[PDB]
């Protein structure tokens, strides 16, 4: 509907709602493979279901942008893609495990 | 008060003068040696002594905020004059 | 993760000349308190400094010349062990001076007025 | 708030299209630039006739250095080495001893003018207004050594520029 | 009013503390410590091999969009076993915030190159290598950036002399610039400025 | 400036502006190079009483950073570094160039 | 104590990388002499490469060897890309420094150096 | 047996008869001082070391007050800070403006403790006191306008050097330190009064005006003039 997003290289999407729903569903699908007690899984599932609920309840793009407070709808789509990629990488990394190694006895001391 | 060394070289107010056998005098050949003719010690000796009827006087060097930090000189020793050592100024109590 | 049964030595990596690696003896020590002041806040960390080299007089302007790169180099360490480890891994010789702390002293203001002892003062 | 530097579209009416086509075929903006340059040609130049005319300066200007004296002729410097301590580039070398009359006076006061950054810190830290930065700036030399001032050279600078230095310090001393 | 004392921002302090707890909970495997300085700056200390996961999380996470790499440098502390301290400064434009991530390394331990997270890391890590000697594993082009060609040693190290070991001049015999050992007409006069009286009791360390 | 009337007309016509209104050369419109002496204010800490440095010491109020989490040592809502930055408003003064 | 290897695992692979870098430098000296118009011989350049390799022959840490070969590759690619000038290439040879004395009597005569 | 005292709430076991200053020294806190020297007797006159005990309405001289069981020493409390500021205010009210022409310069306890524990401004709108200078030999130069009447030189002279020719003459603000007669304090231990004097009243005469503390490089060696090996 709008001519440009105002940002160089960011094209306008004619179907924001469907793309956002697809991306959020894929993110939720990836998070199901993460352990239930993982702190990463709970927070991003919470925020994704919060944002997925907003897109399923507001059909107007301008009001959806106002409600999401994430910039423009194309920026929201790009952020959803980044979150999906991060979820996949964290699934590969598994950073919910206990600390790899405590530092030496005096490593963050200051002044020294 | 400039003074001349035995080699004909002017002596500065710090007493500096190259020795006769010193090779470093070659830098002045076909040129000159920078010596300031005014001697602060001689000028401040030329300055007189101020007589004030007080045991303690104050000196700020003249000019107020344009001088030196204000100091107090105790004029009790009658065998000498009290000298403000910021500006080398002598003060004395009236004798006789 | 490889296992190396070798001592740490980075002399070939630091880029220091061989002369200033081999012929240098650093001094690991805690600086003595400046006798002109009663503060002791400069006697808390260990210091590493090099041996004094020659200083001569500039023919022009009479300034103090030097040919020693490490004349002004002083390093600060929190521990004698840390300083020794740094010196060992950098390959310089080192001389270690044990820290000197003042011994505890028994003070009493009432000793200035002793009835039979020499601690009685003649003035206040 | 924000504004768009370039987000306007041109009107596609026939008159505006013809105007743009006339601008393209008849180089209107190029003629406009020519007119601007012609106007500047017929304006008066902003060039001063140096060395017979000098650019304006202020009492705060930091130029060549000078060692000052008291009105009695005594040197103001008391060998306190505050300027040497505060010098960023370490351009000042000072050596002192008691004088014949016991005064605390310097024997060596060197400033390397090829090392100095002319930052004015030495005259700020001086408690007796001894070291100052004079108004002189035309003191270029032909050899490097001539820019390595010593105490005699600085005292000669002070004696040479004392009147102007005193006037500038009088003008600007209430802001310090 | 206290006109000469900097005012504090408890709101921003609490927000930064909450977000530090958030990231520490999300990444327990790497995050070692979280601090908030009293002038409202969040600082995260992580394990050296968590650099890529932590930076990728802080860049791509929806609740942490630190899309900009403000700076990347290192600090040399010879008294530590791991003398080099790598510092990343990130800026989040979406939430108008800044964060700092600190890791540690020594001479012989590489640090993963973050050119796949931020493209500025290329030149920032080149400078870190050139000035401290820290090697970055997967770097597209790792070489000197600021020092002269063939320069030996890493000058920002605390043990490197201020004037270095060599100096340059033009030699007329060989018709080229030559490098010779450094020799100063005036030696840099070292000053001892520290006062022997403690200034800040709040930072006093235990005698141990 | 000192110029002929015809030359001023030519300059104004060529540039399209009245140049005499905005001249780039200074003609006695600048401040005098000699000024009366000033008297600068003192400050807020120049009191003679109820002015102790311990109550106005900024450096001594600095503290080591608070250790929020240290490894050595309900459903929480997800948090952000700060509230999301609000959308900027278009300029009322001149929205477009 | 197990440590993260930069490369080469044990010492054999570090020696292999040293040999690879030595071959790369050995095959480059004629090109360096040709491009930089050096007045030295190709044999002189190869001898200098050998000498610079031999002063690190006492290293027994594979990670130090890996860092040394990394820096050798860096200074080789500076020579190949002609980023260096004849100035640096001849800085390798110390053609202008006076020969420092090495015996006790001469060192005693000249100055106070150890 | 050791008694338990508290410095800023931190427990520390100290021997009976230990002072507040020594307890703070044990916990690593150096209380400011001008007259206290650990090698000399306790004078307690400069009043710079006043600290607050937790329940005591009155500040105590930390250099002369033995600690009691269960004493909490508030070293950085408001009362202690105000006491230090007041004492420094009196000291600098009567002190002269001689810092640039003074050899003590950057190694002065008055300057450092004024920068660390005193105020940054002066309320003294009167004239200052100027004191005649004495002559006690060719080694120690005396500018007694800078003296703060801390009696470190007197105590050192008497107790350490066994020479009782230093003391205070007069009383009040006109109290002066000297011999009261033209006598040279000649002894083999005369420079230590130069060392222990916190101000520039006693300075080295051969070293006068030659250098400043920040310039000098310190080389830690031993002494060869005798067989003590100082
Ligand atoms: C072809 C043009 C011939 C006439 C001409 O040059 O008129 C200049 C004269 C310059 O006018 P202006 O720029 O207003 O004068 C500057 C001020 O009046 C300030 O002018 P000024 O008071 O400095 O005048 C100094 C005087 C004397 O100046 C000189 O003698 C120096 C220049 C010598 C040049 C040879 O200048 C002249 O006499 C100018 C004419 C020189 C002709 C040669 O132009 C006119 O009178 C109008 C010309 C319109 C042309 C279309
Ligand atoms: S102007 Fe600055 S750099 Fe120059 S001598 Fe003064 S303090 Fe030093
Ligand atoms: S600051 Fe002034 S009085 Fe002090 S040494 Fe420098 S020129 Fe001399
Ligand atoms: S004794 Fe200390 S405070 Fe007094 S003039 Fe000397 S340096 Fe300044
Ligand atoms: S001369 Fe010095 S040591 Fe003696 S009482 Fe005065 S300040 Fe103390
Ligand atoms: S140090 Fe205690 S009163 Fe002087
Ligand atoms: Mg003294
Ligand atoms: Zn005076």
């Amino acid at each position: 509907l709008k001519k440009t997003t105002g940002l160089v290289g960011l094209a306008v999407c004619e179907t924001p709602h469907e793309r956002l729903k697809i991306l959020y569903t894929k993110i939720l699908d990836v998070l199901g493979q993460i352990p239930k007690n993982a702190a990463y899984r709970k927070y991003t599932e919470q925020i994704t279901n919060e944002k997925l609920g907003m897109v399923k309840a507001e059909p107007d793009v301008k009001k959806l942008e106002e409600q999401l407070q994430g910039g423009q709808i194309e920026e929201v789509i790009l952020q959803a893609e980044n979150e999906l990629s991060l979820a996949r990488k964290m699934l590969r990394w598994k950073p919910w495990e206990p600390l790899v190694e405590e530092p030496p006895a005096n490593q963050w001391k200051w002044p020294i | 008060g400039v003074r001349t060394s035995p080699t004909g070289e002017k002596v500065t107010h710090t007493g500096q003068a190259y020795d006769d056998g010193d090779y470093r005098r070659v830098r002045f050949s076909d040129r000159q040696k920078e010596v300031n003719e005014n001697f602060a010690i001689d000028l401040i000796a030329e300055q007189p002594v101020s007589e004030v009827g007080s045991r303690v006087i104050s000196c700020d060097g003249g000019g107020g905020a344009l001088g030196h930090p204000r100091v107090y000189i105790n004029l009790d020793k009658e065998t000498k004059t009290g000298t403000c050592g910021y500006c080398g100024l002598q003060f004395r109590q009236p004798h006789h | 993760l490889i296992a190396v049964d070798e001592k740490l030595d980075i002399t070939t990596l630091t880029g220091v000349p061989e002369e200033h690696i081999k012929t240098r003896k650093v001094r690991i020590f805690v600086p003595a308190r400046n006798n002109m002041q009663s503060g002791v806040n400069n006697t808390k960390k260990w210091k590493m400094e090099f041996d004094t080299r020659e200083r001569w007089e500039n023919p022009l302007m009479g300034w103090s010349s030097t040919a020693d790169p490490l004349s002004n180099l002083v390093l600060t360490f929190s521990t004698k062990e840390d300083a020794v480890a740094f010196a060992e891994k950098n390959g310089w010789s080192f001389d270690v001076e044990e820290r000197k702390v003042p011994k505890p002293k028994s003070k009493s203001y009432g000793a200035n007025f002793s009835w039979n002892k020499r601690t009685r003062v003649s003035t206040k | 708030t924000y504004k768009f530097v370039n987000m306007r579209e041109p009107s596609m009416d026939m008159k505006s299209v013809t105007d743009r086509a006339a601008q393209t075929l008849l180089w209107t903006e190029l003629v406009r630039g020519l007119g601007m340059t012609l106007s500047y040609l017929f304006r008066e130049p902003a060039t001063i006739n140096y060395p017979f005319e000098k650019g304006p300066l202020s009492p705060r200007f930091r130029g060549e250095h000078a060692l000052r004296r008291y009105p009695s002729g005594e040197e103001r410097c008391i060998a306190c080495k505050l300027c040497e301590a505060v010098c960023p580039a370490q351009a000042i070398t000072i050596e002192a001893e008691p004088r014949a009359d016991g005064s605390r006076r310097t024997t060596r006061y060197d400033i390397d003018m090829t090392k100095c950054i002319y930052c004015g810190f030495c005259q700020e830290a001086c408690p007796v207004d001894a070291i100052v930065e004079g108004p002189n700036f035309e003191f270029s030399t032909e050899t490097h050594e001539e820019l390595l001032y010593n105490k005699e050279k600085l005292l000669n600078n002070g004696d040479k520029w004392e009147a102007e230095i005193a006037a500038n310090i009088q003008a600007d001393y209430l802001y310090r | 009013t206290r006109p000469t004392i900097r005012p504090r921002n408890d709101v921003v302090h609490k927000q930064l503390s909450a977000f530090g707890q958030y990231v520490a909970e999300i990444l327990p495997k790497y995050v070692q410590q979280v601090q908030v300085s009293c002038f409202n700056e969040l600082e995260i200390f992580i394990h050296p091999d968590g650099v890529i996961p932590v930076l990728t999380f802080l860049r791509d996470h929806t609740n942490a969009q630190f899309k900009s790499l403000a700076d990347l440098t290192a600090v040399d502390v010879p008294t530590r076993q791991n003398r080099f301290e790598i510092v990343y400064n990130l800026l989040s434009l979406r939430f108008n915030s800044r964060i700092r991530v600190k890791t540690y390394t020594d001479e012989l331990t590489p640090i993963e190159s973050s050119v796949t997270v931020y493209k500025a890391a290329n030149w920032y890590e080149r400078e870190i290598w050139d000035m401290f000697g820290v090697f970055f594993a997967n770097h597209p082009d790792l070489r000197r950036i600021l020092t002269d060609y063939g320069f030996e040693g890493h000058p920002f190290r605390k043990d490197f002399p201020l004037s270095g070991y060599v100096e340059l001049r033009y030699d007329d015999e060989v018709k080229r610039v030559v490098a010779e050992p450094v020799e100063l007409a005036q030696e840099f006069r070292k000053f001892d400025l520290n006062s022997p009286w403690e200034a800040f009791p709040a930072y006093r360390q235990p005698p141990e | 400036a000192s110029a002929t009337r015809v030359i001023q007309l030519l300059r104004n016509w060529a540039s399209g502006r009245d140049l005499q209104a905005k001249l780039q050369l200074r003609y006695q419109e600048i401040s005098k190079r000699t000024q009366p002496p000033p008297k600068l204010p003192v400050g807020p800490s120049h009191k003679l009483s109820n002015n102790y440095y311990c109550t106005r010491d900024g450096r001594r109020e600095a503290m080591p950073p608070s250790i929020v989490m240290s490894s050595q040592k309900t459903e929480k809502k997800a948090v952000t570094p700060a509230p999301p930055i609000k959308r900027w408003e278009l300029s009322k003064d001149q929205p477009y160039l | 104590t197990s440590v993260k290897p930069i490369f080469s695992r044990d010492m054999n692979e570090a020696k292999r990388r040293v040999r690879e870098l030595y071959r790369a430098w050995y095959r480059e000296v004629p090109n360096t002499v040709h491009l930089f118009q050096l007045d030295i011989s190709v044999k002189q350049g190869r001898d200098k490469v050998r000498e610079m390799f031999m002063k690190n022959a006492h290293v027994t840490d594979p990670r130090v060897v890996d860092l040394l070969v990394i820096k050798g590759k860096m200074e080789l690619e500076e020579t190949i890309n002609v980023w260096k000038q004849r100035t640096h290439i001849m800085r390798f040879f110390h053609e202008t420094e006076a020969p420092r004395p090495t015996d006790f009597l001469s060192k005693f005569y000249v100055g106070h150096d150890p | 047996n050791l008694i338990e005292v508290f410095v800023d709430g931190q427990s520390v076991m100290v021997e009976p008869g230990t002072t507040v200053l020594q307890a703070c020294e044990k916990v690593g806190m150096q209380i400011p001082r001008f007259c206290y020297h650990e090698r000399l007797s306790v004078a307690g006159n400069c009043r710079m070391c006043l600290v607050e005990i937790e329940k005591a309405p009155k500040v105590v001289a930390a250099c002369a007050m033995p600690v009691m069981k269960g004493w909490n020493i508030l070293t950085n409390s408001e009362k202690s800070k105000k006491a230090r500021e007041g004492v420094m205010e009196f000291l600098l009210a009567n002190h002269p403006l001689d810092c640039p022409i003074c050899d003590q310069g950057g190694e002065c306890d008055l300057q450092d403790q004024s920068m660390m524990f005193g105020s940054d401004r002066s309320r003294f709108l009167e004239g200052k006191r100027a004191v005649e200078d004495k002559n006690i030999g060719p080694l120690v130069k005396t500018i007694m306008t800078r003296c703060i009447q801390c009696t470190r030189c007197i105590r050192f002279a008497s107790e350490i050097a066994g020479v009782d020719d230093l003391g205070t003459t007069g009383r009040g603000n006109d109290m002066q330190v000297g011999t009261y007669i033209e006598k040279m304090f000649m002894s083999e231990l005369s420079g230590n009064i130069i060392d222990i004097c916190p101000v520039g009243a006693l300075t080295s005469k051969p070293y006068a005006f030659t250098a400043r503390p920040w310039e000098t490089r310190k080389t830690e060696s031993i002494d060869v003039m005798d067989a003590v090996g100082s």
